[PDB]
């Protein structure tokens, strides 16, 4: 009765629809896709080090 | 998702204040008179059914 | 949207009431209303005050029936009409309470949607009789080796966790809940304990941390959390254990085994005190109303190992009482001590001493004894009790620091190592199948030799070693649950082998 | 796999003990242990490489 | 609402009004009796029926004439909130008692406000380091937490809070609320002056702090709702501004105490020790209106005047329940001359864990606790017979512990006047290191006096040299 009237009038006559994405963007974390951080490189290329290590390292006792 | 859920709650409390506005409208009208008559006759039917 | 359906439901509640009982509020204040009228009124009835406040009714007087509000009186006002619900207080009880935090009236306060309820029940339900009870014979392993060894937990037993304020007080209990993950995850329904943690008087933040901890260990998938935060009404707090009990009874009734932790009853007593003194009931002993013993006893006696004709049901209870200043002669602690079947005294000094979990083994008893202790674990820990008792006596003499004889120092040396053996890391219970070896080693004195400092290292390593080699043996300890001659020999050899690491 | 590599690694640590010198052997072992332990923790860390476009 | 009444009774500051019309204000509505002392604000607390409410009076009631006209202001007292509060000292009513005239009001909010829900809770995990060694070592604080202090009030208790304000609140920045329930007026004036001096209040500019002050001269009833008022100011920051705040409460014993005074007059059967039966509820409600919601995180500091320094007293006991960390400060440790006087075996935090502050910190703390507990254990034996009659092994422990005890004193810059020693703040990273070394006895070879009243390990080393000369 009064319930119905209140229900009918309020519900019918008051309609909402969700807010714009732009406003939403403000309230959320936006995200710009992560890049590739690093491209690895050759592992100590050149026998300069290698020759040094082969000759230098021995450390054997008598 | 978090803002979406928040927005549903926000919509509900916004629409709640519209209920308050509507409440003031109903109690202003001679619906204030006419629905009292409806309630009155409803009590007649109900209490007579007792 | 969701709003349109909700409004439709709201429109869908109409239909006049005939209000067969009315009464007018008059004296209202302190949250305790008193209404004049209500000629028909059941005792303990729930009455809806016209203001959307519901209050149970605890005093019926030939003037004014005293209806204790479950809400705040800032929504109540003088001369309101009250309409009797016509139902004595009741809660939804069901399987859906698993994985849900619920407030006293069964509203999900974690808001994981409406509770899937298979029934409703009533707050007061009489305790299981002598006839429908069968003797306890089902272990419950808390994964705290000291607890399992010294004060074994079974099903249908009530054992009181008592000790100084929040000395990780909640955490001692929480460990038990956590170790029940091992069986619970398991599909053995005859070893399924559904766990109900009841939190009375704690702040929302404390509760929230706890439920989070439970979610972290992913144990909330078998937990029911009944909560009554400190904000919530003193009547609701008073009603809170009793409605937890009924929730437990649904499990118990189904025959499914369960365990209910009632943490802390000490705040129930404060609540009942407030309630009684504003029901103007004559002040009881130590200001706690004199019928608190009855209140607590009826609550506690509803956990039991029901008979085999009653499908071997068993709600198990663990009450938790905070002792204010460790006063064990205080009326509320004294009352509870009598009711329960065990004491699990926690001592602050030993906590500070770094014995965590902290248990004063002299003030800890299990009057329901080793009928619920694992048979294997009984064999290994057989003289553990004697050793510890000897250690206590020896330690007292040792304080005087008189030149101790070798016999006293055999005890002293053994005892020191045992104490270090007992210690365990909080929030990390250990599997019983792998606690039996550790106790074997200690009791068979292999650790007595091993230096005190590296006992902790040894323990870790020993487990790794048994995992490496004697994992066949570990499987057997789990599987056969009694150490046979072969197991005893295997275990003896393993320990001996690991003496020198 | 990673365990094969590491079994040879630890076997050689106790072998390098056997013969004289081992002054820089353990440093080789250390580099290998470090990064081998990093990739296993990485591989266990591995989240789904895409959002839930089904569920979420 | 304009509801005339007459004053039926004036039993203490618990006036009873008898409304003559059948429109009756609800409980927690507010009434103004206008007098040549201006308005007196009273708050409905019981309805005693027959159109006779009984109201707590939040202002002094001397001079009232029975039957005096009352008018009902209606609803809970509405304070004024905003950022305009920052740079004001406000009375219980909300009057600007720092006399910067009318506060520019935005929203005026009811004093009583229901505590946020279980769902709204958000659990903390932040480390907040104060640079106070004893705090850092024993029980680290956290942002959003509820911090707790116990002992004699303003016997060093007030000073401790002042040190906390000095350290935490400049680093924190943003909104901060100081609410002082029943504090010594002169001490409050000192705080006001000091705050203005340290620019936190800059009255020429803007102030990022707001102040609520309730003097201990204020009537008991007034003191009861000083707290609720402050919490509202905090809520505006917590919720509406949504920026992390700070909150100081000193003493929350005064909140309980005030309630106990009014309780008797109100007509309640006294509970044990004499405390109000609504002690549990009132404390509970208050302490759940101070919390870290998902809306905002409010670090709160609560100061408990323990009466007679008996923790077993029910009001301090129920306070201990609602705190997230406590650092009970003991008169005995004060007698030992250690300022800060925090008892080291009676401190706890849920933030002291081997996950939260890592195993190394936890290990360091474990050893400190064990050492000190041993030292406490041997106190009997020490008194009855000499320390030389203790075991040699124990004598090392005792010597170490005596050093640890002395080491724990950290001069405070706020107490610089009193100590006469320039204060020092030591890093959390530094603290763990300093204690670690001492525990390994590295620097144990230099006098106890060297460790006495000085800062970090490096300072101790230097102070040994100072003594050596």
């Amino acid at each position: 009765n009064v319930i119905q009237d209140l229900y009918l009038r309020e519900l019918k006559d008051t309609k909402l629809a969700p807010s714009t994405l732009q406003d939403a963007e403000g309230n959320v974390k936006p995200w710009n896709p992560p890049q590739k951080p690093n491209l690895p490189e050759l592992e100590l290329q050149g026998p300069e080090a290698l020759k040094a290590y082969t000759e230098q390292n021995v450390e054997t006792a008598h | 998702v978090r803002y979406e859920a928040s927005l549903r709650q926000l919509e509900q409390r916004q629409l709640a204040k519209s209920v308050i506005s509507r409440v003031q409208s109903e109690l202003g009208n001679p619906k204030f008179q006419e629905k009292v008559l409806q309630q009155s006759i409803s009590e007649i039917e109900q209490l007579l059914s007792k | 949207e969701v709003s349109s359906i909700l409004e439709e439901r709201i429109k869908g509640v109409s239909d006049e009431a005939n209000l067969n009982e009315t009464g007018r509020v008059l004296a209202v204040g302190d949250g305790i209303a008193r209404v004049f009228g209500l000629n028909n009124i059941q005792a303990e009835e729930l009455v809806e005050f016209s203001s959307g406040v519901k209050g149970m009714a605890l005093n019926l007087e030939p003037g004014q029936v005293g209806i204790v509000l479950f809400g705040s009186d800032r929504l109540v006002k003088e001369g309101e009409l009250v309409k009797r619900t016509g139902n004595i207080v009741d809660v939804p009880v069901g399987p859906g309470l698993l994985g849900r935090v619920v407030d006293a009236l069964g509203n999900p306060i974690d808001g994981k949607g409406p509770i899937d309820a298979a029934g409703r029940s009533r707050a007061q339900v009489k305790a299981p009789g002598i006839l429908p009870r069968r003797s306890v014979h089902e272990p419950v392993q808390t994964g705290l080796k000291a607890v399992d060894a010294l004060v074994p937990i079974g099903r249908g037993q009530r054992e009181l966790i008592i000790g100084d304020r929040q000395t990780g007080k909640t955490a001692v209990a929480l460990d038990t809940i956590l170790n029940q993950k091992r069986w619970n995850n398991g599909s053995d329904e005859s070893k399924k304990l559904y766990c109900v943690y009841v939190a009375v008087g704690q702040k929302r933040s404390t509760v929230a941390q706890l439920v989070q901890t439970l979610e972290q260990h992913d144990a909330m998938k078998y937990s029911i959390i009944v909560a009554a935060t400190a904000s919530e009404a003193a009547p609701l707090q008073y009603l809170a254990p009793f409605t937890a009990a009924s929730i437990g009874e649904w499990f118990r009734d189904n025959g499914k085994h369960a365990l209910i932790v009632y943490d802390d009853l000490s705040k129930q007593a404060v609540a009942y005190r407030q309630l009684s003194l504003l029901l103007r009931r004559p002040p009881g002993r130590e200001a706690y109303p004199g019928d608190v013993f009855y209140l607590h006893s009826r609550l506690l006696e509803r956990a039991a190992k029901l008979s085999e004709k009653e499908g071997s049901g068993s709600l198990t209870a663990l009450p938790v009482i905070e002792t204010q200043g460790g006063d064990v002669s205080a009326y509320i602690p004294t009352n509870v001590i009598s009711i329960t079947d065990g004491q699990i005294f926690l001592e602050a000094e030993l906590f500070y001493k770094g014995i965590r979990p902290a248990i004063n083994v002299g003030l800890s008893v299990s009057r329901v004894g080793s009928a619920a202790q694992v048979k294997a674990l009984k064999q290994v820990a057989g003289s553990l009790k004697l050793f510890l008792a000897q250690y206590r006596e020896v330690a007292a003499f040792a304080q005087f620091g008189s030149d101790l004889d070798a016999s006293t120092k055999q005890t002293l040396v053994r005892g020191e190592r045992l104490t270090q053996l007992l210690k365990q890391n909080q929030y990390s219970p250990l599997a019983t199948e792998e606690q039996v070896p550790l106790i074997y080693a200690g009791v068979n004195g292999h650790l007595d030799g091993i230096e005190l400092s590296r006992i902790g290292e040894f323990e870790s390593s020993f487990l790794s070693y048994l995992k490496s080699n004697h994992n066949e043996l570990l499987t057997e300890i789990r599987e056969k649950g009694e150490l046979s001659k072969e197991l005893l020999a295997s275990l003896k050899s393993a320990t001996e082998s690991f003496v020198a690491t | 796999a990673k365990s094969a590599a590491n079994k040879l690694d630890w076997a050689k640590v106790i072998s390098s003990l056997r013969i004289t010198g081992s002054t820089a052997t353990q440093l080789s072992s250390f580099k290998k242990r470090n990064d081998e332990a990093r990739r296993q923790l990485l591989e266990l860390q591995s989240q789904p490489t895409e959002v839930d476009f089904s569920h979420y | 609402t304009p509801i005339t009444g007459k004053v039926t009774a004036v039993i203490g500051a618990i006036v009873d009004v008898h409304f003559e019309q059948s429109e009756l204000p609800a409980i927690l509505n507010a009434l103004e009796i206008k007098t040549p002392q201006g308005k007196l604000v009273l708050e409905v607390a019981q309805h005693l029926g027959e159109n006779t409410v009984r109201t707590i009076a939040m202002d002094g009631t001397e001079g009232l004439v029975r039957g005096e006209k009352v008018l009902d202001t209606g609803g809970p007292i509405s304070v004024p909130v905003g950022r305009e509060t920052l740079g004001r000292i406000i009375n219980v009513i909300g009057e600007p008692i720092d006399e910067r005239g009318p506060i520019k009001s935005k929203l005026r909010k009811p004093i009583h406000a229901d505590p946020p829900s279980f769902a709204e809770q958000s659990t903390s995990a932040e480390i907040l380091e104060t640079g106070i060694k004893v705090v850092d070592l024993l029980a680290p604080y956290a942002r959003g937490g509820k911090i707790g202090l116990f002992g004699g009030a303003g016997v060093g208790k007030t000073v401790f809070i002042q040190e906390l304000i000095n350290n935490i609140a400049k680093a924190h920045g943003g909104f901060s609320v100081f609410t002082g329930v029943g504090e010594r007026t002169r001490e409050g004036n000192d705080l006001y002056r000091e705050m203005k001096e340290t620019g936190v209040i800059n009255l020429e500019g803007e102030s990022k702090v707001a102040l609520v002050f309730g003097q201990m001269n204020e009537p008991p009833g007034a003191r009861a709702r000083v707290a609720l008022t402050g919490l509202t100011i905090a809520e505006y920051f917590r919720d509406e501004e949504g920026q992390d705040v700070l909150l100081f409460i000193d003493n929350i014993f005064r909140f309980t105490q005030a309630g106990s005074e009014v309780s008797a007059l109100l007509g309640r059967i006294p509970s044990a020790v004499g405390y109000q039966p609504t002690l549990a509820t009132d404390m509970g409600l208050l302490q759940e209106r101070i919390t870290t919601t998902k809306k905002g995180s409010v670090t709160s500091v609560q100061a408990v005047y323990v009466p007679a320094d008996d923790l077993t007293d029910p009001a301090p006991a129920t306070t201990f329940a609602h705190l997230d960390a406590t650092t009970v400060l003991s008169r005995g440790i004060s007698e030992l001359g250690i300022y800060p006087a925090v008892d080291p075996l009676d401190s706890k935090s849920r933030l002291l864990d081997a996950a939260v502050v890592g195993q190394e910190h936890y290990d360091v703390a474990s050893k400190v606790q064990e050492t000190l507990q041993t030292y406490k254990s041997l106190q009997d034996i020490i008194a009855i017979l000499g320390m030389d009659e203790l075991s040699e092994q124990d004598k090392l422990t005792v010597e170490r512990a005596r050093k640890i005890q002395r080491f724990l004193s950290q001069p405070f810059a706020v107490a610089e006047v009193f100590t006469g020693i320039p204060g020092k703040l030591v890093r959390l990273k530094d603290t763990v290191a300093s204690f670690k070394a001492v525990l390994e006895g590295k620097y144990d070879n230099i006098p106890e006096h060297a460790f006495y009243m000085v800062g970090g390990i490096e300072d101790v080393v230097a102070k040994a040299e100072k003594l050596a000369a």
